[PDB]
């Protein structure tokens, strides 16, 4: 017999060089992203949407939009209200902060990013500042309930398929287990700059789904 | 205050990362498993690394930062079995509880948590490692922990830092941490910390208070600590009296260097005097004029100790109020008068003599 404890103690003396080896096999880099997986899926992962997207350069309105309009009024039959008005912007963004651009990089990409955050920031300024313009421009093709939606819409595909590419840009370059500390905190200020935009629109509002439900969950966060 | 009953406190180092494998659901008295989850944590930031895939076992999982609230503060806090509760290094007293008993993982033990039902599951880490001050460095954030992680791995040249705004609490915090994992590091690398430090020094005091704490149920280790500045100066002054082959030697090695004579002298180095002298509170104490704590000094199969003060037989009060006293017919006032002046006499010395009479304690 041997009743004292100092076997098991010397058990995990041993367990305990382990320790270290265990944790950084837990804080290295991970295969994919499955955020980016989901974006890549769900892109063109519903009938021909891909196609009306001939808008690019990130920085345009009404990009002779309007044929794509016609087939948005056809869509006003569903309740648009189910999308969201509010732009999840960093809700969403957050999966591509996982990337110690230390590896698997020449350091620099992480500037592009933040330039593309730049770019996306000003573009959805300049959409709050010019909106109600907006409204009128596309009103142009015929008033409908739900208008706001619309335009929400084409605000946010229009971006969307730039995200795509961009996106595709990058090819599931390998992230880390978990984000860059400063640029996360930099995107969560601008995010409440963001949310600070939507709160200053102070507007006020004006199944056959599952494909075009597929996007709308997408722009919803839906995980 | 004290831990409300039907909560339990379980400290390991190791919790500085989150132990995700060991919670359980919760269920009440009925097997009513409640696989509604919500934890609590320092700061969002802590969130950033914790993983809701870890969790089969429940399906729904929420985490947040915690507030202290006031309309709650309760020594008995509100219950709401309806979740499982988790507080993951809590800093302050919690007011709500979730299902049957409540756990706590944390490495340090608040005030709050002292008249509490706790377990360590402690270990010894051997390697003690040490500060350096130069006036190549590795820039170490003051609190994230894994955007240096490896970096802590390789190196042992580590600069540290912090904002103006931080709560001393998280100061403590993150220091515990760092210690934590640089005693499982395998080599004594170097602190460099760029603060003024007298604060430092009263953290420091806060840290010794806080490892009493943990020993009241702990592993009692011979964790190394240090005096930081008083200490610190009069060591360099030593060495800079005495030659100086590294500026940069550890007090331990002189500390081990009059280990190897004081046996075989049988009494107490002025060093190791000076020491439990000159610290504000562990010594003579400044703070409270406490030379009372005149140290014991035993070794393996004496038949005596050696006191402050010479020789003493063992376990006794360190001297007889009784003795062969110190007679006054030697110490004589007279008697020592008269010698001096002859000395002075002989020595033409105008100034700065005085004797005194020696006196003895239990043996002579």
């Amino acid at each position: 017999e041997d009743v004292d404890y100092e076997k098991e103690s010397k058990r995990r003396k041993l367990e305990d060089e382990d320790f270290l080896k265990l944790k950084a096999l837990e804080f290295s880099k991970d295969i994919v992203n499955e955020k980016l997986q989901k974006i890549i899926v769900v892109t063109d992962g519903m009938k021909r949407l891909y196609e009306y997207c001939n808008c690019k350069n990130s920085l345009e309105t009404l990009p002779s939009a309007a044929n794509y309009g016609s087939l948005l009024k056809r869509l006003n039959l569903y309740n648009l209200d189910h999308i969201e008005m509010n732009v999840n912007f960093y809700e969403l963004l957050f999966p591509l902060t996982l990337y110690n651009d230390n590896d698997n990089s020449d350091k620099t990409l992480s500037h592009q990013l933040v330039n593309y955050i730049f770019l996306a920031s000003n573009y959805f300024q300049n959409c709050a500042k010019n909106f109600n313009y907006m409204r009128e421009t596309f009103n142009v093709f015929g008033p409908f309930k739900q208008i706001d939606f619309m335009v929400m819409f084409v605000i946010k595909f229009n971006f969307l398929c730039d995200m795509r590419n961009f996106a595709k840009l990058i090819d599931e370059l390998v992230p880390n287990k978990q984000p860059n500390m400063r640029i996360h905190s930099v995107l969560v200020m601008r995010d409440k700059i963001v949310k600070l935009a939507f709160s200053n629109l102070q507007f006020q509002t004006f199944r056959n789904t599952k494909h075009l439900q597929r996007l709308i969950m997408l722009m919803n966060a839906n995980y | 205050m004290e831990c409300p009953f039907q909560i339990q406190v379980c400290i390991s180092d190791r919790f500085f990362a989150f132990p995700h494998n060991l919670v359980e659901p919760q269920s009440d008295v009925g097997n009513k498993l409640i696989e509604n989850l919500i934890v609590y944590v320092p700061t969002d930031d802590d969130r950033l690394y914790i993983d809701k895939k870890q969790f089969p076992k429940f399906n729904s999982v929420l985490v947040y930062r915690h507030e202290h609230d006031v309309n709650i503060d309760s020594r008995s806090p509100k219950k709401t079995a309806s979740a499982t509760i988790v507080y993951w290094n809590p800093l302050v007293p919690i007011t709500e509880i979730g299902a049957g008993e409540t756990r706590v993982f944390s490495v340090l033990l608040t005030n709050n948590l002292f008249y509490c039902n706790t377990m360590i599951v402690h270990h010894e880490n051997p390697k003690c490692p040490i500060e350096f001050t130069y006036p190549n460095l590795r820039p170490i954030a003051c609190e994230i922990p894994l955007s240096h992680f490896k970096e802590l791995v390789e190196s042992n040249d580590f600069l540290l830092c912090f904002n103006l705004e931080t709560s001393t609490m998280v100061k403590i915090l993150s220091l515990k941490r760092i210690f934590c994992i640089f005693q499982y590091r395998k080599q004594p690398a170097r602190y460099v910390i760029n603060l003024p430090h007298e604060e430092i020094d009263n953290l420091y005091n806060k840290l010794n208070w806080e490892r009493t704490r943990r020993l009241m149920k702990g592993d009692v280790p011979s964790n190394c600590a240090t005096v930081n500045r008083s200490s610190l100066k009069y060591i360099k002054q030593a060495q800079s009296l005495l030659g100086i082959p590294d500026y940069s030697q550890t007090v331990v090695d002189f500390v081990k260097m009059f280990q190897k004579i004081i046996f075989p002298y049988q009494l107490v180095p002025n060093v190791i005097i000076k020491l439990n002298n000159f610290d504000q509170m562990v010594s003579s104490a400044p703070n409270k004029a406490e030379p009372y704590k005149k140290i014991r000094l035993f070794c393996k199969n004496d038949s005596i100790a050696i006191s402050s003060s010479g020789i003493v037989p063992i376990n006794m009060p360190d001297f007889s109020p009784p003795n062969t006293f110190d007679y006054s017919d030697y110490a004589n006032r007279t008697n020592i008068n008269f010698v001096t002046q002859r000395v002075l006499t002989d020595g033409g010395f105008s100034s700065g003599i005085t004797v005194t009479p020696v006196k003895y304690n239990y043996y002579l």
